[PDB]
């Protein structure tokens, strides 16, 4: 089974940049490599086949190169329609895809605004406590959210969700939800989320006291 | 890990400077290095980050287009090229290593700072 | 031009069957081989099956061999995927795709993909969400800006829609993609940043709708 | 031919 590898997984890039992404196969696939483009919520679309032949209708700023095991896709001058995820696909022996490369909208750094929300009295009445930490409008995407309950780091009882880049300012927002039982939630007092981001000189902590 | 900044000083409006941040001991090739600045009365403010070579550089709104970060991994040093300096750029400048290789901004080690004065 | 419209996707319990269909137009369907390809967050893009133009040859991915059957009706211009013994890991968006035209000695793949149809293999039962306020306070206030929101918990299946003040408030709203919990139920939050000076006097209500269960909840979010 | 060969009408 032919393994495919795409690098990088995410490239932060700008309009007018020359972009090159690479795809590699575990064995020789000759020139039997296709490139597909996918925009969020949309079906994939063929860009290049036979490693270097442009599908009809594809703009000339796209090109592909490679043969054997190493392949590249190049966008000579990036345009806003090209911000998407790109997949390679070998079709020499069955069909296997790469993991995809996301071309991401580069912008200036913005540190997150951090907000914390205590469990509602309605949910606690039902036997569960959800605590929510919100990181608003930050860039770049990498961030760390740590939960501390009476100054003890939590592990395995939280889940994170991240929006796509905002259409207006290209930032991310992130939610972290700490879930405990009503009995676990009432066996402690101080609930805090500590946030680090490359835009923050110091970690930001938001906290509340149970009952407060 | 110890960081030491250098290259600051007094410069005229529109002049240029280049700050350096040398690190001792730990090889910083795998770690992002960031620049922050602080003026009197204000809090520390992000300036720029040089991630690993190949992973790019990101900048603050106030310095985009005028400052450029670069790396000299062979010498364990990173640089902040500062062009078209303005009085607003006056501050002490600090470098910090992000000890998280996955770039979450875990700035464990800080330098002592180098002084920049634009007038 | 070429157009492919999948249908037949939905929620099915593990071990049961489901029949997908793909209606083709804009080309001579009987002249072309076809693929089924699926996409999931866990496995990425994953080829499923191929069928020759005349139905004579079929091939399958190892993960579905013996359970899935690809077939076609060239008089109706329809491609089919009969899915039997479905497991949780078959949850994905399923696409039909048309094989491109080429030269006799070429290798072949696909040039046109359909819109996709979603298949959810789960033993969870249909259930509307519980809506809980994410109450603003000093702990969700930085300067003149405050955050509030709604937690939309324990619903199945996707999707739910969230609006604020019946639609009059859209600036600054972030509704997060749902996450699947260990219970097999989905959960998400919707948040919005508002002038901190308006808290306690301005009314904020999230309108949660979940069509699979006919759930509608208007939750007022008050400060603490 | 093989699975990757011409699956279209000739």
């Amino acid at each position: 089974d032919i393994q495919m590898t795409q690098s990088p997984s995410t490239l932060s890039t700008s309009v007018g940049d020359r972009v090159t992404i690479t795809c590699r196969a575990s064995q020789s696939i000759s020139n039997w490599l296709a490139w597909y483009q996918q925009k969020p919520g949309k079906a994939p679309k063929l860009l290049i086949y036979k490693a270097s032949t442009l599908e009809s209708g594809v703009p000339s700023r796209f090109s592909g190169s490679g043969s054997g095991t190493e392949f590249t896709l190049t966008i000579s001058s990036l345009q806003p329609d090209d911000f998407a995820t790109y997949y390679c696909q070998q079709y020499s022996s069955y069909w296997t895809f790469g993991q995809g490369t996301k071309l991401e909208i580069k912008r200036t750094v913005a540190a997150p605004s951090v907000f914390i929300f205590p469990p509602s009295d309605e949910q606690l009445k039902s036997g569960t406590a959800s605590v929510v930490c919100l990181l608003n409008n930050f860039y770049p995407r990498e961030a760390k959210v740590q939960w501390k309950v009476d100054n003890a780091l939590q592990s395995g009882n939280s889940q994170e969700s991240v929006t796509e880049q905002d259409s207006k300012d290209s930032t991310y927002s992130l939610s972290s939800t700490l879930t405990l039982s009503k009995a676990d939630y009432e066996k402690h007092k101080v609930y805090a989320c500590e946030v680090t981001h490359q835009g923050l000189s110091s970690p930001v902590t938001k906290s509340f006291n149970r009952g407060e | 890990v110890q960081l030491x900044x250098s290259g600051g000083g007094x410069v005229q409006x529109g002049x240029s400077l280049x700050l350096s941040c040398x690190a001792x001991x730990x090889x910083x090739x795998x770690x992002x290095x960031x620049w922050x600045r602080q003026x009197p009365g204000x809090x520390r403010e992000x300036v720029x980050x040089x991630x690993x070579x190949x992973x790019x550089x990101x900048x603050x709104d106030s310095x985009x287009g005028r400052f450029t970060x670069s790396x000299d991994x062979x010498x364990x040093x990173x640089x902040l090229q500062x062009x078209x300096l303005x009085x607003x750029d006056x501050a002490x400048y600090y470098c910090x290593x992000x000890x998280x290789x996955x770039x979450x901004x875990x700035x464990x080690x800080w330098g002592x700072g180098t002084x920049v004065t634009v007038s | 031009q070429v157009q492919l419209v999948e249908s037949g996707g939905g929620v099915v319990q593990p071990g049961r069957s489901l029949r997908l269909s793909c209606a083709a137009s804009g080309f001579t369907f009987s002249n072309f081989g076809m693929h089924w390809i699926r996409q999931s967050p866990g496995k990425g893009l994953e080829w499923v099956a191929i069928i020759w133009y005349d139905g004579s040859n079929t091939y399958y991915a190892d993960s579905v061999k013996g359970r899935f059957t690809i077939s076609r009706d060239n008089s109706k211009n329809t491609l089919y995927l009969q899915m039997n013994s479905l497991r949780a890991e078959d949850t994905a968006v399923y696409y039909c795709a048309k094989v491109w035209f080429g030269e006799s000695e070429d290798n072949y793949s696909v040039d046109v993909w359909g819109q996709g149809t979603t298949v959810t293999v789960s033993s969870a039962s249909t259930k509307g969400p519980s809506v809980f306020p994410l109450a603003p306070s000093s702990k969700s206030t930085s300067g003149g800006t405050a955050a509030l929101g709604c937690l939309v918990k324990d619903y199945f299946p996707e999707p739910v829609t969230v609006s604020w003040n019946s639609g009059a408030l859209t600036s600054g709203v972030h509704t997060f993609p749902a996450v699947l919990q260990s219970s097999g139920l989905y959960s998400l939050s919707s948040v919005v940043t508002v002038p901190s000076s308006s808290l306690g006097t301005q009314t904020y209500i999230c309108n949660v709708n979940h069509k699979p269960s006919n759930t509608k909840v208007d939750k007022k979010v008050e400060p603490k | 031919a093989n699975p990757n060969a011409n699956p279209n009408a000739n």
